[PDB]
């Protein structure tokens, strides 16, 4: 099967520099034109870049040229993207995707790397709980950290139905900021146990927090 | 460049149903270089038509395309459950490629009402200078709801975030999580703190409040 796996991405400073890269397989990789595309935070997508499959050719859209640099090492199977002079605009999902060779259009992609340009430094959360008072409501709130992403999970994966965890919040201070709750019943509040399993693997921030009824 | 305008940004439709998009481009698209992609959420996009009409390799039967010029149109003959998705135009043709905002096509079903539950600041944030409330709208359809803070009677603006799951595949509901971000020195000149919540399922707005400093 064709697989295009993506890597490189990260939190970069403006000014700074990224490469990513692409790892091609199931495929004869040097027989086919190859793409990057950016699909900024909750927007639509947009080309990037593109190479020949000999790499003779390059291709950049205005908004990245001379800063942005295609290229393949046919010999590795793999696709590049080097990012110079880094904008707090380039902040997107970046997707290696690859050429029809025959009709010309976009016929495979791969799943995408979140790529974060910002001066602030990476930040764990400090995680609050969010205490219950037929059907109760209980959950954890993961609040100020950078960047994306963070885990939560709930009494170690087992406990999976009710759970809802919510997309994160950029707050004005440049933070994220999420909630995940879970629905119980009111009668389990008294015996069972409830902790959230929360990870953010940036700042290496690993979070066990039990949430109790508050008298 | 070329601009796709897709329509509707949103269809709530039910499996077994037939699904209509469209997509309009600024200026006539090249030789029908126009294609379809489908995208599920935190993953990659999917071929599903090249060159306006043709089906990609292993896209089933009920996925067809038409159209040339300036008017394109997707039709899905009869929605399966896997089809509920965001769907993109693209035009290649003239270069750069470019993407419509895309369609989101979502499953309809009976009006559900939120559960409505509010959750007070933890003592362990108020020691850092800031408190957040919670407000949470749990398993409702359709996904449009109104949320109103309010601070003693005193409505609140400018000071609150919200973000929404994707639509449950279990029950085909939407969640939303509201907070209200204040200083703990505002937090502490107030005693009830209220969560107002408007929604199509319910006849009249539903309030859940706490009074701070109250067990
Ligand atoms: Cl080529």
């Amino acid at each position: 099967e064709v697989q295009l796996l993506e890597s490189g991405g990260g939190l970069v400073q403006p000014g700074g520099s990224l490469r990513l890269s692409c790892a091609a397989s199931g495929f004869t990789f040097s027989s086919y034109a190859m793409s990057w595309v950016r699909q900024a935070p909750g927007k639509g997508l947009e080309w990037v870049s593109a190479i020949s499959g000999s790499g003779g050719s390059t291709y950049y859209a205005d908004s990245v040229k001379g800063r942005f640099t295609i290229s393949r090492d046919n010999s590795k199977n793999t696709l590049y993207l080097q990012m110079n002079s880094l904008r707090a605009e380039d902040t997107a999902v970046y997707y290696c995707a690859k050429y029809d060779g025959i009709y010309g259009e976009l016929d495979f992609w791969g799943q995408g790397t979140l790529v974060t340009v910002s001066s602030a430094s990476t930040k764990g959360p400090s995680v609050f709980p969010l205490a219950p008072s037929g059907t109760a409501a209980l959950g954890c709130l993961v609040k100020d950290y950078f960047p994306e992403p963070v885990t939560v999970s709930w009494n170690s994966g087992a406990l999976t139905s009710g759970v809802h965890t919510f997309p994160a919040v950029l707050q004005s201070s440049g933070l994220y900021s999420l909630s995940s709750v879970v629905t119980v019943p009111s009668s389990s509040l008294g015996t069972q146990t409830y902790i959230c399993n929360v990870n953010h693997k940036p700042s290496n921030t690993k979070v066990d927090k039990k949430v109790e009824p508050k008298s | 460049e070329i601009v796709l305008t897709q329509s509707p940004g949103t269809l709530s439709l039910s499996p077994g149903e037939r699904a209509t998009l469209s997509c309009r481009a600024s200026q006539s698209v090249s030789s029908s270089y126009l294609a379809w992609y489908q995208q599920k959420p935190g993953q990659a996009p999917r071929l599903l038509i090249y060159g306006a009409s043709s089906r990609a390799t292993g896209i089933p039967d009920r996925f067809s395309g038409s159209g040339s010029g300036t008017d394109f149109t997707l039709t899905i003959s009869r929605l399966e459950p896997e089809d509920f998705a965001v769907y993109y135009c693209q035009q290649y043709g003239s270069s750069p490629l470019t993407f419509g905002q895309g369609t989101k096509v979502e499953i309809k079903r009976t009006v559900a009402a939120p559960s409505v539950f509010i959750f007070p600041p933890s003592d362990e944030q108020l020691k850092s200078g800031t408190a957040s409330v919670v407000c949470l709208l749990n398993n409702f359809y359709p996904r449009e709801a109104k949320v109103q803070w309010k601070v003693d009677n005193a409505l609140q603006s400018g000071n609150s975030q919200e973000s929404v799951t994707e639509q449950d595949s279990k029950d085909s509901t939407y969640s939303l999580s509201s907070t209200l971000t204040l200083s703990k020195a505002d937090y502490e000149k107030h005693k009830v703190y209220a969560c107002e919540v408007t929604h199509q399922g319910l006849s009249s707005p539903v309030t859940k409040s706490f009074n701070r400093g109250e067990c």
